[PDB]
């Protein structure tokens, strides 16, 4: 009985630990996301057709 | 010839002219300001051409 309660714990504990891991996976899409409009728009500047102020 | 010498000028000034009134939107394409400058035409970095416009 003791092992029987500390599974049903323990199913609590590691979801738990899932939760964490997909809370961090959210803000994971994300900073990918502006990562990569980083990029994009730096190759727009890294031409010498466009004047300083762009 | 005098006369032949005054469309000369006219015309001589209508090449300086030209040689600082192409722009491009404030740049300066046959100025002679426009040094060597690289198009980034590729996905990474790097891979650009330089265009010089004497």
């Amino acid at each position: 009985n003791v092992q029987s309660r500390g599974l049903g714990v323990a199913v609590r504990n590691a979801n738990d630990g899932i939760s964490m891991a997909q809370t961090a996976e959210g803000a994971m899409k994300e900073t990918t996301n502006i990562l990569q409009r980083m990029r994009d728009l730096s190759l727009q500047s890294a031409n010498g057709s466009n004047s300083k102020a762009d | 010839r005098v006369a032949i010498q005054e469309e000369i000028t006219a015309l001589n000034d209508e090449l300086n002219r030209v040689a600082e009134t192409t722009s491009f939107g404030g740049n300066k394409l046959l100025n002679g300001t426009f040094a060597t400058k690289s198009f980034q035409i590729g996905a990474d970095n790097g891979e650009a051409v330089m265009l010089n416009i004497k």
